[PDB]
RNA sequence: UUAUGCUAUCAGGUGGAUGGCUCGGCUCAAGAGCUUAUGAAGGACGUGCCAAGCUGCGAUAAGCCCGGGGUAGGUGCAUGGAGCCAAUGAACCCGGGAUUUCCGAAUGGGACCUCUCCGUAGUGAUCAUUCAUGAUCGGGAACGCUCCGAAUUGAAA
RNA sequence: UGGAGGACCGUAAACGGUAUUGAUCUGCAAAUCAUUCGUGUGACCUGCGUCUCGUAGUGAAAUGCUAAUCUAACCCGGCA
RNA sequence: UGUUCGGGUCGAAGCAGGGCUGUGAAGUCCUGUGGACCGUUCACAAACGAAAAUCCUGGUAAUAGUAGCAGCAAAGCAGGGUGAGACUCCCUGCCGCCGAAGGGGCCAGGUUUCCUCGGCAAUGUUCGUCAGCCGAGGGUUAGUCGGUCCUAAGACGUACCGUAAUUCGAGUACGCCGAAAGGGAAACAGGUUAAUAUUCCUGUACCAUUUAGCGUUUAGUCUGACGUCUCAGGGCAAGCCGAGCGGCGUCGUCGCGCCGUCUAAGCAGCGAACCCCGUGGAGAGCCGUAAUGGCGAGAAGCGGGCGAAUCUGUAAUGGCACAAGUCGGCUUCACCCCGGGACCCGUGAAAAGGACAGCUAAAUGUCCGUACCGAGAACUGACACAGGUGCCCCUAGCUGAAAAGGCUAAGGCGUGUCGGAGUAAUUCAGUUAAGGGAAUUCGGCAAAUUAGCUCCGUAACUUCGGGAUAAGGAGUGCCUGCUGUGUAGACAGCAGGUCGCAGUGACCAGGGGGCUCUAACUGUCUAAUACCAACAUAGGAGAUUGCAAACCCGUAAGGGCUAG
RNA sequence: CCCUAACUGGAGUCCGGUGAAGCUUACAUUCUAGUGCACAGUCUAGAGACCUCUAGGGGGAAGUGAAGACCCCGUGGAGC
RNA sequence: GGUUUGAUAGAAACGGGAUGUAAGCACCAAGGCAACGAGGUGUUCAGUCCGCGUUUACUAACCAUUCGUUCCUUUCACUU
């Protein structure tokens, strides 16, 4: 039951990697809390807040700030975003 | 000021919402049962012998 | 701006997506024998049974 | 040309100014047509394309020219007063005024020593009372039966 | 070259009757006949590469695993593009399991909120007991048993 | 001076609905529009919430209103 | 159907026309079309024969290329584009509508209508390249805004009790819910996108809980926390005026007109009224307010304490074409603070939360809503509906009492979504009409008259309150120069000159009076033909009942009246 | 009102686009009289009438809307 | 009705008419220390206007067009 479904790309969600913001497509069931422990289970990278909303398509989308600089652009490169 | 399409434009509220255990938009919002099954009235479906005919 | 809940957003939602055509390639293999379903509406006409 | 109605309402929401505040440039039209984004609409109007037109207030100068003659004590004769005498000016706002200036008056002739406790109180009733008109009549009065402490 | 027209026929349009077919329906007979707190039926939402409806399934989501049958194709109603699965025997059918979100008898408190609050992690109510544990709650086409119980109508009122 | 009143005038604020028996009457509208009108500091108007209902409710009482339905609503059943 | 005899891709059924037979029901045959079934002998069954039921379902006429696409907001024209196609889409200019709503903000509701791109078969009262349509894609980011929490009217649950019985029923005890307009811990300015923004980014902050260090309770109070009317004082948004400075407009002559000249929370400071405390000693009375008032049961005066809105300083670098960016004054609502008075046979909510013992550090602050319309096109009334929901809360300059009406800003629009044409009758709504002036008519129905303000003057009758704006009259503009009150805004008044048919020059805005009937009055009423003299009303009178009552509901448990 | 006139804006008339509905057994160019269930465009006897189109307001079609709501009947109801 | 062998409609000018003496400039103006100043007089029986006429071809009434042939046929009085 993983809270992350994939990284949510439009070219809204690709204007936030310079910013080191990622967002991404989550269980809509998840907290703000499930988000950030997940995300840093899956990638090691600290995140330091989640932006969470709901869309009208009945899905749920997270934009995680990180702490670490560049840790956007690594786990774009990781999963080929970039 | 009339009965017909005058008043009619009052109608920006609700009297029944949809029920959770039929799904149906029966449940009076008032008396807190669902018109169509009885939610919140009792554990039991309401299902009457008028609501179809007789079997004769 | 009717506030609602989660689960109230949740049917809106799904009443969104129920109100589309039926794909091109679906009335290409049906040989154009399926061509409409009962759930396409518009806004302006009978609300939402949903709330 | 293309529809350049949303490329005013950018420039609208960019320029804050309204729909028809703005003087896109008939001759660099296509320009205009090449704006898409909020830059280029920012672009435009730093160079000279687009810009909000003025605002074409209300003048004032007639109405402050009848503002002097009305101040002057003129315009303002019985075919020009058309609310109640009372609209005009309040009951009430007169009667503040008048036994402020009375009481003022009688107050600072109490502090200089001009005026003793016992004609002070009885003047200070007699302007409770209504009896003069204004501080002239209160001073003529005082002169008139001589009210103050000449010495 | 007499228009606007009238009647009969013919050709064509609009239309969907008749005819033909039919995986549906109805009726009768014969079998078999309960399920649910080990959380049902029913519903909400999700669920497909392109998937809107229905159907199936439940975050393992038109599916997963095991024993038997079948064996060459499969990828639902619904033989489209591109892929995938299958001779490590699939698809499909029978049997046995796994998963089985929220509500719902719904049962930790709460519902105009199918979600929300507390988390000290949930046996709500009524009961039996050795206080270990256990029972009842809902659904089922009609039938069965118990109790309560009209009027139209007929008598040509 | 004072600021009382189920006081007065008054709005296309709000509420009501007099007369034109005008317009319209297969209408903008299954009762609306124009002009003309009554109340407009109170027995006032009104949002939202909640409650009272079928031989029952509510009614400053017309048998009025109770979802375009009222000298007994509506839905299904007795009912072919 | 049983049974006998059969027909058919060398073309069955059905369908349109025609020949023949039969009194006829109908049968058979031929021509054309068709692409798979169809009859007959003797008997037997039926969901077995239509011309009709204001019959039922479907298809389709005549009316008819007619009514509507007009009345409540009469709106478009030139040039240039795009396009195959232009009154209708885009730009520019000109001319216009609303401008206390047709603008701005948002509740309920809608539910993607929001934004970009591509189309015009349907929708749009015409067309359309346009679109709230069609198709595709994208868009909503919160510790600080709300919900959440609290309780109100009042619901719901468990138990008891009742009931033949329950999913049914009043009460009690314990709980739990009940407000997106009541209470409420805290965030502001600027930027950014196509669409998000007190949420994202920059800057500067603030609130809560828990953990740790340093010590304490004052613990019972206060606040939350209260109606209607009226009014004083203080502040402030908005508005307005003068000087300087920077742009735009006008420029026949003039030197004016418009825009701008900006600066948030947070932090620090002062504090007006009221109240309290220490002194004080006031009567042939004194101190006050707008007003009421206060005083030996202690006034004035002098000190002190508690104590607001706002203001000042910082935030000082943000945005402004990095163009100025500096100053003075007036006014200030309907917004905020504060205080007084009056009224009630109306007495005008409760609880959570908050203050009194906190200071520093760190971490945490989950969940839901957030797009867009909010209405003459996004809601509701079958509709892109002249209704209703919402005029629910705000709204600038001039005139003016004014938020009335008229003319203009800003803002929204030329979509209250058909155009050309100027040629009858008739019709909907208006303007004017000689002489007469209700002769019209059931009836002055309709229309007309008058109309603002100041001053003079005002009858019958009366419950002494009124009638009353009774009635009947005069003045009113503009210019020159002044006066008085006020601190001031502003208000009031005077002298002279002068134009016109007309000075409340438009807009705005009572016609008046007399005699009866009826009801006292304000109010209520047949939503959709009756706004009345009917209903209610205060006033009057009668009746029941001493409370385990009278009266009433329930089958009962138990209840309303009754926290009487 | 005597007694109507002129003018304005919107309809109407004409034109381009869009575009329904209601009456209808059939035929139908009628007028007079008679007859007929006693109120006829269709019968009988006469008289008129070439056809088509446009505008007009409504004489007739006992014009259309509608199983009369007044009166009676029903061993029909309801309320009081 | 007229149509270049022409005054049919329009312009220009004039005649005949409607209103009432335009803007700018000069002087005067009750006054005001001045700035200003409603307004009066002269230019001015002015200015503005005419869905009427005359003179005048200055522009536009030009360029065409179709019927008076059934229509093809050589059912012909034709012309390759
Ligand atoms: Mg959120
Ligand atoms: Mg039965
Ligand atoms: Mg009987
Ligand atoms: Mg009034
Ligand atoms: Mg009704
Ligand atoms: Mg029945
Ligand atoms: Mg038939
Ligand atoms: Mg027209
Ligand atoms: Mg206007
Ligand atoms: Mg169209
Ligand atoms: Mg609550
Ligand atoms: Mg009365
Ligand atoms: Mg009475
Ligand atoms: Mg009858
Ligand atoms: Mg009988
Ligand atoms: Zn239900």
């Amino acid at each position: 039951m993983s809270s992350i479904n994939y990284p949510f790309v439009t070219e809204k969600a690709m204007m936030l990697l310079d910013e080191n913001k990622l967002q991404f497509i989550v269980d809509t069931r998840s907290n703000k809390k499930q988000i950030l422990e997940d995300v840093e289970k899956m990638y090691g990278f600290k995140v330091k807040s989640v932006r969470t909303m709901t869309t009208m398509k009945g899905m749920k989308k997270a934009v995680l700030a990180f702490e670490e600089p560049e840790a956007a652009h690594e786990i774009a490169t990781r999963i080929g975003l970039m | 000021m009339s009965k017909g399409t005058s008043s009619m434009g009052k109608r920006q509220k609700r009297t029944h919402a949809k029920c959770r255990r039929c799904g149906s938009v029966s449940f009076n919002v008032h008396t807190k049962q669902c018109t169509s099954c009885g939610f919140g009235k009792t554990s039991r479906m309401r299902t009457y012998k008028w609501q179809a005919k007789c079997k004769y | 701006m009717s506030h609602n809940m989660k689960g109230q957003k949740k049917r809106l939602a799904k009443a969104h997506k129920q109100n589309t055509r039926v794909p091109v390639w679906v009335i290409v293999k049906t040989n154009r024998k399926v061509v409409s379903h009962p759930r396409r509406r518009h806004w302006r006409r009978r609300s939402l049974d949903v709330k | 040309m293309s529809d350049l109605s949303n490329q005013r309402k950018l420039a609208s929401k960019v320029l804050g100014c309204g729909l028809d505040r703005v003087w896109l440039n008939p001759e660099a039209s296509e320009e205009i047509a090449s704006a898409i984004t909020r830059e280029d609409i920012r672009g435009l109007i730093e160079e000279g394309t687009i810009k909000a037109k003025p605002v074409k207030g209300v003048s004032r100068g007639r109405a402050r020219a009848l503002a002097a003659k009305r101040k002057y004590g003129h315009c303002k004769g019985h075919g020009s007063r058309k609310g109640k005498k009372g609209a005009r000016t309040p009951k009430k706002e007169q009667w503040i005024k008048k036994i402020r200036a009375l009481r003022r008056r009688l107050k600072e002739l109490r502090a200089d020593g001009a005026l003793d406790k016992s004609v002070y109180c009885r003047l200070y009733r007699k302007a409770k009372g209504g009896e003069y008109r204004s501080v002239s009549h209160l001073n003529s009065h005082l002169e008139s039966e001589k009210l103050l402490k000449k010495e």
